[PDB]
RNA sequence: CUUGCUUCUUUGCUGACGAGUGGCGGACGGGUGAGUAAUGUCUGGGAAACUGCCUGAUGGAGGGGGAUAACUACUGGAAACGGUAGCUAAUACCGCAUAACGUCGCAAGACCAAAGAGGGGGACCUUCGGGCCUCUUGCCAUCGGAUGUGCCCAGAUGGGAUUAGCUAGUAGGUGGGGUAACGGCUCACCUAGGCGACGAUCCCUAGCUGGUCUGAGAGGAUGACCAGCCACACUGGAACUGAGACACGGUCCAGACUCCUACGGGAGGCAGCAGUGGGGAAUAUUGCACAAUGGGCGCAAGCCUGAUGCAGCCAUGCCGCGUGUAUGAAGAAGGCCUUCGGGUUGUAAAGUACUUUCAGCGGGGAGGAAGGGAGUAAAGUUAAUACCUUUGCUCAUUGACGUUACCCGCAGAAGAAGCACCGGCUAACUCCGUGCCAGCAGCCGCGGUAAUACGGAGGGUGCAAGCGUUAAUCGGAAUUACUGGG
């Protein structure tokens, strides 16, 4: 009964994934209220928390199809899963892609139906849509009142608690009085008799057409529980905290090449997930989000870079207290740090204290080559010859340099390159580079062959090479026929994707 | 550092035998000496004063294997000594370790002697020296360590030492390969042909 | 600036009244003798000099005066009071 | 306050100290009154390892110089009966 | 409840220790040359001086009092940050006694100070708070020594005469005040002086020097790194504490710029180490440790040290090593030239025999380490074999560099060569392609259909992990001539 493992059990992970326009930002802003801490969606934010019972971390992500290449590798970081589905949107291709992600690792999933101020369909129809278009069951607990603007209450079943709702509470934290009973006629007078009888008939349909809760099958995520309430009315997310305490388990072990490393061992396993597109007040530091679930921190600990095999002393470790990058602080294991890296560590570089093995991560994809950099106002190119190389290590942006020293290609795996265009208006970013249409086709398949054999490959077509982010040379990708000639050229390679 | 190239073309360029390709074999006559430095060897040059000074400098440098900056340092060390500069410069060139190993007969050529010094074989006063720029002090004893002694490469190349002049200012034992260094060489003893005066007139400006 | 050794500041505040107050009363006694120089009474001048001498030597003892300022005061003030008498 | 102390001359990984009389508020390589003797910590057995003139040192002891620990160890190295 | 096994409230009674009073340090160490043409620096003297910490000598260290923080109760402010009413200690503060070669004064005479703590104990004495004996350390006053700082004078330390007059506290004197101290340093009175063509006043520029580079020397530019001094700490001004600041990480006021506010008011000054924006052609890591030196405090152990000792990056500069050595003609293939005979690349490459310097890997492994801690013995000290100082002697030991320098073994020539020039100056020649077009060039200069000068191929020369170009200084330049011109 050592307190080390007892507060390992008090560290839990819920990141947040949803549909576009679902309400990630509002619900994270309002969970900032619930712990006494306080285009669309271009950031990632971590909220550790000043919470009372446990210390459950958050990890935001941009939700789109062209976005969310962050969450393919940071849903591997997070043990659990929060889903947010709107009724006007429903189960769409975003949700099917997210469930294709989450079924590979069997994450426990608690869903949260948002936007209870708007118009919402029948609850049985929505649960049948979930159970049909996902083929994964569910067990509802509550259901609010009626339709439209009539949603003014919450009726628990496994807690037997009836709460009411007040309007206009988005700015301040207010409390609504509690009615205990279920068959209270005063509740029928305060709510409305016929609507409450319809709600009781729907709860009887829930009791006659659903199942109960599980604990061992909750870990696999077969019957995923749902939760109801709005994100603006300051009401429905206040009941989420008890479920976050009671349902989520200990942080699970993660797979290495040898075996799974549990949360009671040593040799801190914090490899880097994102190198995020940073805001730059005076410095970059790029970012280091980590997986330090295993092992309690030390202030003067000396990490070991496994892929370069070097003893690197890192004494500064930023904790994300309420979004602001706080002071030099050590913590309890199960948290995510932020360190100060200067062009040294890429995505997924592993860390131990001597176990020289690797994980099974990096689900990053191959890009789709959009246009160029042609440098309007051609004075002071060095802010993009440095600062976009700062972005070239990231999973979204990989800058391609041709030999002719002009026409530098911005790598995008998504479509919307407005992120970098907005990022070109910073303290060390002042060049515009307005876009047009220039055709470079297919992804530049990165390959660096073994010695004595790629030399003549460089020699025969020396005008057909291109430097990459990180001093790589793919081939050059103008068409599929050139890649067929490259495969005909037989480049025998110790292959590493870097993507 | 080292030239490591056509060590036979240099003797054709200077015309005189620079002793770079000495070897076990005798005077070769296998490269058409004195009549072909290169493609245009039939041309007779104007051969001015700066020309003969530079050819004399390059001749002495490719005899002794010293680069330009290092030979300018040897000239700076020659102009500061007593006597006259020209005797002191050739005494400093003879005071190199590889030249002493060459005069002992421990190696056929000068580059082979430099390689024998470099690969932990030549030892003076019980202290092994690998770099050939060691200034040999008077009254020293040079030898070869027991782990590198007589792996035949010193042996047959010692037979060439039976055909050389075997000068007075150093003595070899030739039974255990233990040389003995002595007083500094006189100007009228070392090779009797090279001209220090052109080197002094070149480095005087 | 934030410093652990800011105590030397406010303690010097604790100095800048008290020692100076002693300096204050010191010079007022000196000025009292100047009143006798404006009075012409040699007996009152001698009484004021005998009143100011041990206190100015005590102020010279406590590190405030380097016993050459107060020595100069005793010298020229003695010269004035025996030139008047 | 005067003191007799080492001055830390030499090159990197090649120390060569200078025992010297100087004020404590001056720099290590700074202004000094006069130098007396020297010490070489890498002076393993050869023709000379340590010179130390005890007359001027005794004169500065007669003036009130505070001897540091290394200079006192050198005084105990240069012994009157050894 | 395994009754001396464990649970546990009080308790400063100990080892020790947030905060508070107090002592010292913070005026050293570190950073920059903004300002400065003499208030600065260097050389050489001098008196009208101070000097904590270090140390020598001679004496004292006696007897008392009042406040206050911390701590309590209330209360203002969001915070920063206090106020009111009480309690208490000191090596904190203030009187009284007491003085001398100390201060004043010609003398007579007057006055001037403190602080006690820690270790051990025989007899006596214990209101059982302890006195008392001894040792160590601290305090006060003077005379000194050294150090450092303050002050004065002479010489030297850029340009401009298209800067020829400048000065009114100005020049000096008397008297008062002031400074650790002479001093128009500062005020009252008197005279009209003072500087200047041997450059006064004004403008621009600039930290000064030992030194660096070049030069035979004399000279010229520079003074970046090492070191001494001066000046500065966002700008200006001002004082207090303190021996030493009119103050980098102290205070206040006024101004500029960022940030918080509950908007009443406050916080800040990287010309510190790191790191960032911008500038520019151009310059590094938000690293380890007090292991050693030095500085601060403490008796000591111990604490801090972005100085330092290092580690990482940059061929920025110097130096060394290697990228193989010996042998090897069919004088092979390919390229270039040709009078198409042949020559050149070329012992170069292939082949064969050895070796592995340096990198890769696996093992030993110094030195920078002196000290400090515990125990024992001896000599001092003292009543004391107790405490304390010193010296031998026994034990456990103190490394960031560090996967150290260095040594041994494994494997395989295996992983390691570029850059400039080729008309003369100045080292090296041809062919092909344009054709006064493209172009090269440091100067003579070439290219107008046979280019040793442009571009390409071959070959050679020079330097070498560097090579060319650009920028600056000196020499050549006796073309700034003082050496040394007309
Ligand atoms: N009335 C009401 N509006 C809501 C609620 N939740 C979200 N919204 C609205 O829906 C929109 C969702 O905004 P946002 O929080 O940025 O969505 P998002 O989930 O972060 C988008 P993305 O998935 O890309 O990260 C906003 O206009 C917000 O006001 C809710 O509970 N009630």
């Amino acid at each position: 009964l050592s307190p080390y493992l007892q507060e390992v059990a008090k560290r839990r992970t819920f990141a947040i994934i949803s549909h576009p326009d679902a309400g990630k930002t509002t619900i994270t802003e309002k969970v900032l209220l619930f712990g006494q801490a306080i285009g669309i969606s271009i950031t990632t934010s971590v909220m550790q928390f000043p919470y009372h019972d446990c210390l459950v971390n958050l990890l935001d992500t941009p939700g789109h199809e062209d976005f969310s290449e962050d969450t393919y590798r940071t849903l591997t970081a997070v043990d659990c899963c929060l889903m947010v589905i709107d009724a006007a949107k429903g189960v769409e291709d975003r949700t099917r892609k997210l469930m294709e992600v989450t079924r590979l690792r069997d994450t426990p999933i608690l869903t949260f139906m948002n936007k209870l101020d708007r118009d919402i369909r029948d609850p049985m129809e929505l649960l049948d849509e979930v159970e049909n278009e996902l083929k994964i069951g569910c067990a509802p607990i509550t259901w609010p009142i009626g339709c439209g603007k009539l949603f003014k209450g919450v009726y628990h079943l496994y807690k037997d608690e009836t709460y009411l709702y007040q309007s206009g509470k988005g700015h301040t934290i207010q409390e609504v009085r509690i009615v205990k009973g279920l068959n209270n006629p005063d509740l029928d007078a305060a709510v409305g008799e016929d609507l409450a009888q319809q709600l009781r008939d729907e709860l009887e349909l829930v009791k006659g057409a659903s199942n109960e809760f599980d604990k061992e099958l909750f870990l696999a995520g077969e019957i995923t529980p749902v939760f109801f309430g709005t994100a603006l009315g300051n009401f429905g997310v206040d009941h989420m905290l008890d479920g976050l305490v009671e349902w989520a388990p200990a942080p699970m072990p993660r797979q290495t090449d040898t075996r799974t490393v549990e949360a009671s061992e040593d040799k801190f396993t914090g490899f880097v997930f994102k190198i995020q597109a940073n805001m730059d007040p005076k410095h970059r530091d790029r970012v280091a989000f980590m997986r330090v679930v295993s092992g309690k921190y030390e202030k003067g600990m000396k990490l070991r870079q496994v892929r370069t095999a070097k003893d690197v002393v890192i004494s500064d470790a930023l904790t994300f207290m309420a979004g602001d990058r706080s002071h030099v602080e050590e913590a309890y294991p199960g948290d995510i740090l932020g360190l100060h890296n200067h062009g040294t560590i890429q995505i997924g570089d592993t860390f131990t204290q001597g176990e020289m093995m690797k994980f099974t991560g990096i689900p990053n994809f191959a890009p789709e080559l959009f246009r160029r950099i042609r440098l309007k106002d051609p004075l002071k190119q060095k802010q993009l010859l440095k600062g976009l190389v700062q972005l070239s290590e990231e999973g979204a942006v990989q800058v391609f340099r041709p030999i002719s020293n002009n026409d530098l290609i911005v790598g995008a795996v998504g479509v919307l390159q407005f992120d970098v265009v907005v990022a070109r208006l910073k303290s060390e970013y002042n060049v515009e580079a307005v876009y047009e249409s220039v055709n470079v086709a297919t992804a530049r398949w990165v390959e660096c062959a073994d010695a004595k054999k790629f030399e003549e490959f460089k020699r025969k077509n020396e005008s057909q090479l291109a430097l990459d982010g990180g001093d790589n040379l793919a081939y050059i990708a103008t068409s599929m026929v050139n890649l067929r000639l490259a495969q005909e050229r037989y480049p025998d390679v110790q292959f590493h994707q870097t993507r | 550092a080292r030239y490591l190239g056509p060590k036979l073309k240099l003797s054709r360029r200077e015309g005189t035998d620079l002793f770079l390709k000495s070897g076990v074999r005798a005077i070769d006559t296998k490269c058409k000496i004195e009549q072909a430095p290169g493609q245009h060897g039939a041309r007779k040059p104007r051969l001015s004063d700066y020309g003969v000074q530079l050819r004399e400098k390059q001749k002495v440098r490719r005899i002794y294997g010293v680069l330009e900056r290092q030979f300018r340092n040897y000239y700076k060390e020659a102009a500061r000594l007593k006597g006259n500069t020209g005797e002191n410069l050739l005494a400093l060139l003879e005071g190199r370790l590889d030249n002493v190993v060459y005069r002992m007969g421990f190696g056929a050529t000068r580059a082979e002697a430099r390689q024998l010094v470099s690969h932990k074989a030549i030892m003076v006063n019980g202290r092994v020296v690998n770099i050939a720029s060691y200034q040999v002090s008077p009254n020293d004893v040079v030898s070869i360590r027991e782990k590198a002694k007589k792996q035949s490469r010193v042996k047959a190349a010692l037979e060439l030492a039976e055909q050389r002049e075997k000068p007075t200012w150093l003595e070899v034992d030739a039974g255990k390969m233990e040389g003995t260094f002595k007083r500094k060489p006189e100007r009228s003893d070392l090779s009797a042909d090279i001209n220090e005066h052109l080197i002094v007139e070149l480095y005087s400006k | 600036n934030i410093k652990s050794a800011k105590k030397r500041a406010i303690q010097s505040e604790k100095a800048r009244k008290h020692n100076a107050s002693r300096r204050s009363m010191m010079r007022t006694f000196i000025k009292k003798v100047y009143a006798a120089i404006e009075a012409g009474d040699k007996a009152a001048a001698q009484k004021a000099f005998n009143e100011m001498q041990p206190i100015v030597d005590r102020q010279a003892a406590k590190g405030l005066i380097h016993k050459n300022k107060a020595a100069r005061h005793k010298a020229n003030l003695t010269a004035q009071i025996n030139k008047l008498a | 306050m005067v003191t007799i102390r080492l001055a830390r001359h030499g090159a990197k990984k090649r120390p060569f100290y200078q025992v010297v009389v100087a004020d404590s508020r001056n720099a290590r390589n700074g202004r000094f009154i006069e130098r007396v003797g020297f010490f070489n910590p890498i002076a393993s057995e050869k023709e000379e390892g340590t010179r130390l003139d005890l007359d001027r040192i005794a004169h500065w002891v007669g003036q009130g110089a505070t001897i540091s620990d290394r200079v006192a160890a050198l005084i105990k190295e240069v012994n009157k009966a050894a």
